[PDB]
């Protein structure tokens, strides 16, 4: 299977701050029809996890433009500026050009003082 | 909207038996692939089993750690998808959530709520 590791599994950051998530795969995620399926999950306590960005760099619906998904190929970054309250929870990153469909560790983000 | 909902999570011993239900709806249940994915408190997330739509036989698909023990299936006509385990593991205890491919967005773009297993 596709193994996605991302860092760091904790991300303190102050509020209105930047946090940049690294994830990466074990092979390249460029499907045969040439688009990439690397997608963002964020879940919150409880709950169960929400498709935040797909296909690298595509907001779902209702995500602010303040995530900003890139890169290609095996290594990709979510970046989450201007950080609020509202962000706080676990952001994944999965692929789902190769089955079966596989997922990162997880990266809480949270508010540092 | 597109909806999905668990339920019969619950406290089991190893080697026991517990069959999970997931009621849709809010897209076409016979066109969709349906799945069960897993939140291992090991693992992390991890895909567990998928059955396929009638016009590809409705075949079924698992991953190595469960197969022989854990059988997925569907009906149609309730816009159900089921998963039923046996010979548990302590190694199967995690939140279970039931997914599907969808037509707008042919990966697992929509969840239910999740119901948790834990294996004593």
């Amino acid at each position: 299977d596709v193994v996605m590791t991302q860092t760091p599994l904790s991300l303190p950051v102050s509020l209105g701050n930047q946090a940049s998530i690294s994830c990466r795969s074990s092979q390249s995620l460029v499907h045969s029809n040439g688009n990439t399926y690397l997608h963002w999950y964020l879940q919150k306590p409880g709950q169960s996890p929400k498709l935040l960005i797909y296909k690298v760099s595509n907001r779902f619906s209702g995500v602010p433009d303040r995530f900003s998904g890139s890169g290609s190929g095996t290594d990709f970054t979510l970046k989450i500026s201007r950080v609020e309250a509202e962000d706080l929870g676990v952001y994944f990153c999965s692929q789902s050009t190769h089955v079966p469909f596989t997922f990162g560790s997880g990266t809480k983000l949270e508010i540092k003082r | 909207e597109v909806k999905l909902e668990e339920s019969g999570g619950g406290l089991v011993q190893p080697g026991g038996s517990m069959k999970l239900s997931c009621a849709t709806s809010g897209f076409t249940f016979s066109d969709a692939w349906m799945d069960w994915v897993r939140q291992s408190p090991e693992k992390g997330l991890e895909w567990v089993a998928e059955i396929r739509n009638k016009a590809n036989n409705h075949a079924t698909y698992y991953a190595e750690s469960v197969k022989g023990r854990f059988t997925i299936s569907r009906d149609d006509s309730k816009r159900r998808v089921y998963l039923q385990m046996n010979t548990l593991r302590a190694e199967d205890t995690g939140i279970y959530y039931c997914t599907g491919i969808y037509y707008h967005y042919p990966w697992f773009a929509y969840w239910g709520q999740g119901t948790l297993v834990t294996v004593s």
